């Protein structure tokens, strides 16, 4: 029973052989034998960052009980993908072979968000009744604080040092917690309506939030007062994310169908304003290459953007990446797998493109002709 | 608390250019290895003679040329680090390079960069000498130059020049323009091999004329677009400007674009391209590198413009260009008949050496990455041709592995006498990539070849005479019993049975005299003058005992106990006279410690009657008690000269007139020619502390001597203020000069630790340890040989090995070629030494085309059999006996299998009796694509004595102990307390051993991404991760476990790991892909360490090249729990060591280093602190405990005595003493290899 | 950027004095007015 | 005194008492069983005892499938053996 395996081991062997002997990274040629020369995604930067684009569809997975997936998340080293269910269970899925059925019954209500620590030693998960559970990498209880928020937890993020983490819920209130004991620290009092997302700056102490008040606010993890606010969205801002590696950028998507990128280096300098006909649902920066991110629309239609290539249009559009609106995007921390979840109760995985494959950008994902993942082969490229 | 030193200097040539930099008399060649800029004089016959060498504190990334007004010397433009430009000028008055202007574009680049900057910026120079642009990526910094100041303010723009420019691939200045016009190659939409089927022809090209408008306060540039091209192939990466336009060298197409911006013709290379004049070629060549090295040569007088391209496999291609619109655009390959480029791969630079006033009969200097740099002669260029090797700069390629073993010291006795280098181990490293890969032995000392080992002929000191150069009368002496013997060296011996010698007094000196027609013997209190038949003729009674004798043909100089100077001259008429020679009256007043007769032309400008560089004058050189060197000629006329500055050992010396505090540091001086074929006059000074100082006489202005302090090439052998007294106390150190050792003019320094000074033609003189036994007396023997007598009365005749020995690079290098013409093992790696069997084991890594097969037997669909493929792997293990350096046994491995790690390990077979056997364990990983499950295997081998072939040294065989194929690539192998731990895909497994060769796993752990390296210190382990640093693991035995003790808080792509234990504490050394060296320690007591689970970052030290391997080696404690040090090999060919320090030693060396940085002047305006600590990890470790650079501290020894004393006064009272002590200790840290077993 | 005159000793170098970036548990304390939307 | 395989098994590390107090780890892997520990104060020498102590998790006879996959909810209270020996795999 030979399944499909996507492991970055042999590419890393090749990369370190080239690196230790001083050999250059040979340019990949459009042929099958040159896939061995496709370096791991962390090896590519600058011009050849286009090789890291998750353009290929490689696996469609769905659990036995087809619940609705409110959030997905990768393990910090990318071994397994943690899929939250409406019933409050952690469904794990191995990254190498995308197969598992490990129900865990994590929460009682619907798990709405999970977040892993930067040191890969802890996980926090919130649910629909404002309960935060702090987990261990082996998925054991470490702390179960009840009613940390009134309504459903929307988003939460760790600090750089992982001793603190901010959370947001359907309320108009953000809170800071000392991660060591879950002590209730200062409350980010402010905002007018239903904060929808929150994020922590990767290096600096800086909190970014999005609410229904048509405002993106920058907060203070120490003073606890709104240090700045962005008034450039004409409707509720669905999500905000800093650039994970450097943090020099900050995205935000609103219900006015506009995505804006702000350069925090020069007084909230706006760099992009892309307006679509379909609603943006969720966003995700690339974990390795900056200036690269993916936007998920209300009709599927995964859109990959590049700040250095185009400031008005996406550099790659997968118009039918999902049957219904895409609700969760997750990048493998290794960067070789992209995981997307939508309201069709399915989980789809995306990998980097191959030098030559017959489907290319023409498949039941790029066009509409049934759907399948061909889970019976021994390769990535499928003939015809 | 660690210090960084360069055991080996870098030897891969990365940049090269020709100009008039140091002088305008000849066309110089500038060679940049990694941080060393060397100035060479290419001879007529293609040899490279070094004239000046400089070492910079940062990695030199580019070198540029610009000419200054009213001067024939071109100013040097140095580009180091990231986005840096420094103007360098040569000051012939001081014979040193000085800095004219600095330009720091890094901060301004980051201020308008959306993403992280590229590692190295690229410098472009216009062929008009008006401006220079340094572009990193998407951002161009412009440096204009005046046609007052020499460079106006710098202005940088990203895409303000042309709106279209989005993703710049290459920028080049264009030729034949009255204004600075540049050409830009950029891809607004990025396309790779997977994007070729959606977006077609995404590369764009534009030519911009720049209106450089320098101003007093700023600089503005108004750009006018000359032309514009829209559709160009995706794989274009290089722009090669020519007279009529430019050549766009792509991975598969060459596109010619003129100065009007119209594509004329395109030449296809491989079957990997398709669709406007398209010239098709089936020659499957590929420019798969990002940058393709090439040399463009303008026409002579005539119309002959040639462009030579280069291939990663060191192929040269010829591009013809002729025009009336350009016609006949094509590509041709020039053949190599004698495959002299077979061992050379990855060329980096090409430079034309000799003008010749034509484009035929060329002289090319080409730097390479794997093989040695070659000077090539190309006689006739055609579309007969031939090539030849004129010179070579020894390159040890990328050091890919390191281990200690026995190369010398293998035999306990040689030629019936004990081995002169017994109990001595050496560092053996694998070198190069591919066909030229070999073994490089980094010798800790010079191993001398033995030709005669006669016993007990000397007691105290010998003298070998030459009646006609026939080795007669090897006179010996007995300083204890006051006896002297004659002996016959013509296979007679048993003394001469009477030859009218004294024989009853301590002979002080004896040598041939008067054109070998006389023999003069100076005993303790008497002087004699014999003949060839040894009949005594004249006797001069010395009322005072002699303590120094120097002899030239006419004169003999004798120095006595009160210091009286007596110089006698042989009478050329009938001899037997020995007339006295008059001396200046000042000589009576001054006190002299030592003296010698000398022959030099350094006074040929003050002496009356001659001002010619030739005709070196005979001089009487004397060293005073105030460390002053004085000298005078025969017809002195009471004129006494002196070398000014020797007393303070200044960086520069010159001839003057002597002008009238005894601290006799200087013990012996020597002025003689040193070198192999290009002999240069050098002034060598021996101190009573045993240290050796050297000076170089410039061929022009011969009255001046200079020393290089920036170049750390002279090894430290002693200390001034009685520190390291153990090097001179036992055996007196005397420098003996030999103009012909093996064709080399060397200097032998005797003592308990002997030294030899050897200078190669392409390098500065180097001081090498000579053997591993004490040396008492050395005399010339035969022709090109010496006789050496040790402290145990043994006598040995020595010869200098030359076959595969290089005597530069701070340590002798022996090249061991394991692959012959019969079998070529290609690149060698993971070399180990079997201690019990005294054998060396290596792994070959022959490259083969890769076939992408599925999980079943079939291959994947998209394979093309009509197309060239990518490279795979096929490895094995070789058994090599160091006695003959020959392969005894070889074992092969299946396809795609690469040995990622071999380790001769001490495996504990029995848990009860604790028995251990040194098996060999190899970690084999199957190198495949990402679309197949990882698989691998591990093998365990025994080395068992067998009956040799009816050929010696064939008595050992490789016997498999265990063998198993596992799931997941095996990337590392490590033994933990008798059990070997190997790494699978995201797992590490420990397996035990029983007597029945039964292997069973006992514990396991999960690793984040990929295991890059693994080391064990007892039952502790460190496992490096390709993305998230490394982790600390402890292993327990009875219940087997893999407790995770900590992880590095900083995620980086670690390359190699090792332990820097440093006494009671413990530290880890990690190297990243960013050329950084990270020191982390397991600190479980600090409050912020999370009880040890977080490894605290201590220091981040930026290296000048990528680290490939790291080893643990014991430290040699010269004065003072075992100590260890790390030794690492580098891609550029250098070897470095990290020597852990104590607290007091570290404080002393840190204060010395900061005082050197502040007080002293750095070469090219390079701050070592910013060359090393200015990385992405600067705000992570301790600010006041950085990694120390011994190269910076090495400059402490090069200062004047007063300045050296003042420097140590910054911290500590007697800081000079202990500072010299620990500097010596660090210098001799690797001498633990000299005392093995 | 820098013109090299012959008067000093350590000023003929590239300056290197990066200000120590104070970083607490919450992150690096930075100027909090430079984020003004302007 | 071997350069090739330097003696590293017995080295005076300053974190030995910490490595023994927690994780019950000693720099000597092959040390004799304490034979005075029951399964916390049974050891007369206490936690700082060179002889090896054994947690009750290590006396079980069946390895834990959840521990093999790294998903064992019970850290040390698990009734299955948390040790990788192929002899007693379920």
């Amino acid at each position: 029973t030979q399944r499909r395996s996507v492991d970055v081991s042999s590419p890393y062997i090749n990369l370190y052989y080239n690196r230790r002997h001083g050999l250059p990274n040979l340019v990949v040629e459009p042929e099958t034998s040159y896939t061995i020369d496709i370096m791991p995604p962390n090896a590519y930067r600058g011009r050849d960052r286009v090789i890291n684009l998750p353009s290929k569809f490689t696996h469609l997975s769905s659990n036995k009980v087809k619940h609705v997936i409110p959030a997905i998340q990768w393990t910090p080293e990318g071994r397994r993908l943690v899929v939250a269910t409406y019933s409050g269970e952690f469904s794990l899925w191995n990254a190498s072979s995308f197969t598992f059925e490990t129900l865990m019954q994590a929460h009682d209500s619907a798990v709405t968000t999970m977040k892993y620590s930067h040191d890969s030693d802890w996980m926090i998960s919130g649910d629909a009744d404002g309960m935060i559970k702090i987990w261990q990498p082996n998925f054991s209880m470490v702390k179960e604080i009840d009613a940390a928020h009134t309504e459903s937890i929307r988003d939460m993020a760790f600090s750089s040092n992982d001793s603190k983490f901010v959370t947001c819920s359907d309320d108009n209130i953000l809170k800071i917690w000392n991660f060591s004991n879950g002590k209730q620290e200062r409350v980010l009092s402010g905002h007018h309506w239903d904060v929808k997302s929150c994020d922590w700056h990767p290096e600096m102490g800086l909190i970014a939030s999005a609410s229904k008040d048509n405002l993106v606010k920058l907060w203070d993890p120490r003073s606890g007062n709104c240090i700045s606010s962005i008034l450039k969205f004409k409707h509720t801002v669905l999500k905000t994310r800093f650039q994970p590696t450097k943090g020099n950028l900050l995205m935000a998507i609103s219900k006015d169908k506009s995505c804006r990128v702000f350069d925090i280096r020069y007084s909230m300098k706006e760099l992009m304003c892309v307006r679509d006909e379909t609603d943006y649902m969720t966003l995700e920066w690339h974990p390795i290459n900056e200036s690269m991110f993916t936007l998920a629309c209300y009709d599927g239609s995964l859109k990959h953007f590049d700040l250095l290539q185009n400031l008005n249009e996406p550099i790659l559009t997968i118009p039918y990446a999902h049957d219904k609106c895409i609700t969760s995007l997750s990048y493998n921390p290794v960067g070789h797998i992209f995981a997307t979840a939508a309201k069709d109760r399915t989980i789809r995985f995306w990998t980097r493109a191959r030098p030559i494959d017959p489907n290319a950008y023409d498949d039941p994902t790029y066009n509409n002709k049934k759907i399948n993942g061909w889970f019976f082969g021994i390769n990535n490229d499928i003939n015809a | 608390m660690n210090v960084y030193d360069d055991v080996l200097d870098a030897t891969v040539v990365s940049h090269s250019l020709a100009t008039h930099f140091t002088t305008s008399d000849y066309e110089e060649l500038l060679v940049v290895r990694t941080n060393i800029l060397s100035v060479y004089r290419p001879t007529r016959d293609g040899k490279l003679y070094l004239t000046d060498e400089f070492k910079f504190h940062g990695l030199i990334t580019d070198i540029g040329l610009i000419p200054q007004k009213d001067s024939p010397l071109s100013c040097l433009l140095l580009c180091t680090g990231v986005a840096k430009i420094s103007i360098l000028k040569f000051n012939t008055l001081t014979n040193s390079i000085d800095t004219l202007s600095l330009h720091y574009y890094e901060g301004k680049f980051k201020g308008k960069s959306l993403v992280e900057l590229a590692k190295i910026s690229t410098l472009r120079m216009d062929p008009g000498s008006s401006c220079a642009l340094l572009f990193n990526n998407d951002i161009i910094a412009f440096l204009p130059f005046h046609v007052k100041f020499t460079a106006p303010s710098v202005v940088l723009v990203a895409s303000e020049l042309y709106e279209g420019a989005k993703n710049i691939i290459d920028i080049q200045f264009l030729k034949n323009f009255t204004k600075p016009t540049i050409a830009l190659l950029y891809q607004p939409k990025l396309v790779w091999a997977g994007n070729t089927t959606i977006s077609k022809l995404p590369t764009q090209y534009v030519i911009l004329t720049l209106n450089i408008q320098p101003a007093e306060s700023a600089t503005k540039i108004e750009s006018t677009t000359i032309a514009f091209v829209k559709e160009l192939p995706w794989d274009l990466h290089t722009i090669v400007p020519v007279s009529n336009g430019a050549i766009i060298v792509g991975t598969n197409e060459l596109a010619f674009l003129d100065n009007t911006g119209v594509l004329q013709s395109t030449v296809l290379l491989n079957s990997f391209a398709d669709k406007k004049i398209i010239n098709n070629s089936s020659l499957e060549i590929m420019f798969r590198e990002k940058n393709t090295t090439s040399i463009w040569i303008p026409s002579s007088k005539n119309n002959d413009e040639t462009l030579l391209l280069m291939d990663l496999k060191s192929n040269i291609y010829y591009i013809q260009m002729e025009a009336e619109l350009l016609i006949k655009f094509d590509i041709f390959k020039l053949p190599i008949v004698n495959d002299l480029l077979k061992e050379n791969s990855n060329p980096k630079c090409i430079t034309r050496l000799n003008a010749t006033n034509s484009n035929k009969n060329m002289d090319l200097f080409i730097g390479f990455g794997s093989g040695n740099a070659l000077v090539l002669r190309l006689n006739n260029l055609k579309s007969p041709f031939d090539i030849e090797l004129l010179s070579s700069l020894r390159n040890v390629g990328p050091i890919t592995s390191l281990t200690v073993g026995k190369v010398s010291s293998i035999d306990d006795v040689v030629k019936g006498l004990p081995n002169p280098n017994k109990n001595e181990y050496s560092l053996v490293a694998t070198s190069g990539n591919g066909s030229g890969s070999h073994l490089t032995v980094i010798q800790t000392s010079v191993q001398p070849e033995i030709e005669l080992a006669l016993k007990f002929i000397s007691i105290t000191q010998i003298w070998n005479l030459k009646i006609k150069g026939r080795d007669r009368y090897l006179i010996t002496t007995d300083s204890t019993k006051s006896r002297s013997d004659i002996y016959e060296s013509d296979n007679n011996f048993k003394l001469h049975k009477g030859g009218r010698l004294r024989r009853d007094a301590t002979t002080v000196y004896i040598s041939m005299f008067g054109e070998e027609k006389r023999i003069i013997q100076v005993t303790t209190n008497h002087l004699y003058l014999y003949d060839t038949h040894f009949r005594r003729l004249t006797t001069i009674k010395f009322d005072y005992e002699v303590i120094h004798v120097s002899v030239m043909d006419p004169y003999i100089l004798v120095t006595v106990s009160r210091g009286d100077i007596k110089i006698f001259e042989l009478e050329e008429k009938n001899k037997r006279k020995l007339l006295k020679v008059d001396l200046p009256e000042i000589l009576n007043e001054m006190v002299i410690t030592s003296g010698l007769i000398l022959k030099s032309n350094m006074c040929n400008e003050f002496l009356i009657g001659l001002s010619k560089s030739q005709e070196e004058q005979l001089l009487f050189t004397f060293v005073t008690a105030d460390n002053q060197i004085i000298f005078f000629t025969k017809d002195h006329n009471d004129r006494i000269f002196q070398l000014n500055g020797v007393d303070q050992l200044n960086e520069s010396l010159y001839i003057s007139t002597y002008q009238l505090v005894p601290d006799p540091s200087i013990k012996q001086v020597m002025i003689n020619k040193l070198g192999h074929d290009n002999k240069e006059e050098y002034l060598t000074i021996l101190t009573f502390g045993g240290e050796i100082y050297q000076y170089r006489k410039l061929p022009q202005r011969r009255s001046r001597f200079y020393r290089n302090v920036t170049r750390n090439d002279l090894a430290i052998t002693g200390a001034p203020d009685n520190a390291y007294a153990k090097g001179v106390s036992s055996i007196e150190r005397i420098m003996h000069y030999f103009p012909d050792y093996n064709g080399y003019s060397v200097i032998f320094v005797t003592g308990s630790v002997p030294y030899i000074l050897i200078k190669e033609d392409d390098s500065t003189p180097k001081i090498f340890k000579f053997g591993n036994i004490p040396l008492v007396s050395v005399t010339p023997w035969s022709e090109r040989s010496v006789m050496c007598v040790d402290d145990i009365k043994n006598a040995r005749v020595y010869t200098l090995t030359t076959d595969n020995m290089y005597y530069g690079n701070k340590l002798p290098l022996k090249q061991i070629k394991i692959s012959n013409v019969l079998d070529d093992y290609k690149t060698l790696q993971k070399l180990v030494y079997h201690e019990r069997a005294q054998l060396f084991l290596v792994s070959y890594c022959k490259r083969v085309p890769y076939e992408a097969l599925g999980e079943d037997g079939e291959k994947v669909i998209g394979y093309d059999e009509n197309v060239p493929h990518a490279e795979g792997f096929q490895s094995g293990i070789l058994l090599i006996n160091p006695k003959s350096w020959k392969v005894i046994d070889k074992i092969d491995f299946p396809k795609n299998s690469v040995v990622n790690e071999m380790r001769s390990s001490m495996i504990q077979i029995n848990s009860k009796t604790k028995r251990k056997r040194e098996y060999i364990i190899a970690g084999v990983a199957n190198a495949t694509t990402e679309d197949t499950p990882p698989t691998g295997a591990f093998h365990i081998y025994d080395v068992i004595e067998v009956v040799p072939e009816p050929k010696p040294d064939t008595n050992y065989k490789l016997k498999e102990i265990f063998q198993e194929e596992v799931s997941g690539t095996v990337s590392t192998v490590c033994e933990v307390s008798g059990r070997f731990m190997i790494s699978q895909s995201q797992k590490v497994l420990v397996r035990d051993i029983q007597e029945d060769n039964s292997v069973i796993p006992v514990a396991f752990l999960d690793i984040p991404v990929f295991v890059t390296d693994s080391k064990s210190f007892g039952n502790l382990l460190i496992i490096g991760d390709a993305m998230q640093g490394f982790q600390f693991i402890g292993f327990d035995a009875e219940p087997y476990r893999m407790i995770s003790l900590g992880r590095s808080m900083s995620k980086f792509q670690t390359m190699s790991l090792e332990f820097l234990v440093n006494g009671g504490d413990m530290y880890f050394a990690a190297t990243d892909a960013d050329r950084n060296v990270h020191v982390l320690k397991y600190a479980p007591d600090e409050p912020n360490s999370l009880s040890g689970q977080r490894l605290v970052h201590c220091s981040s030290f930026t290296l000048h090249s990528t680290n490939s391997c790291m080893m643990l080696l014991p430290r040699n404690e010269e004065f003072g729990v075992p100590s260890f040090q790390n030794v690492g090999g580098q891609v550029d060919g250098s070897v470095f060591k990290i020597v852990p320090l104590s607290e007091e030693k570290y404080r002393r060396l840190y204060v010395i280093q900061q005082q050197i940085i502040d007080r002293e002047l750095q070469l090219g305006g390079l701050n070592p602190r910013m060359e090393r600590l200015a990385n992405d990890f600067y705000q992570m470790g301790h600010s006041m405990r950085p990694m120390l650079d011994f190269n910076v501290i090495r400059r402490f020894c090069g200062l004047a005595i007063d300045r050296r004393k003042s420097i140590a006064q910054k911290a500590g009272r007697h800081a000079h003493f202990e500072a010299w002590r620990d500097i010596i200790n660090i210098e001799f840290s690797m001498r633990s290899l000299c005392q093995g077993k | 950027i820098i013109i090299q005159p012959s008067a000093a000793s350590k000023h003929k170098m590239f300056p290197f004095n990066p200000a120590k970036i104070k970083k607490d548990d919450y992150g690096t304390v930075v100027d909090f007015t430079m984020f003004l939307p302007d | 005194m071997s350069l090739i395989h330097p003696d590293t098994a017995k080295y005076p590390f300053k974190f030995e008492p910490f490595l023994r107090q927690e994780y019950s780890f000693s720099l000597d892997p092959d040390r004799p069983i304490c034979e005075f520990y029951n399964s916390p104060k049974s050891c007369p020498r206490g936690p700082l005892c060179p002889k090896k102590h054994v947690l009750p998790i290590f006396q079980n006879k069946i390895v834990c499938r959840h521990w093999l996959r790294g998903l064992c909810k019970k850290n040390d209270q698990c009734e299955y053996l948390h040790e990788y020996n192929l002899r007693k795999m379920p």
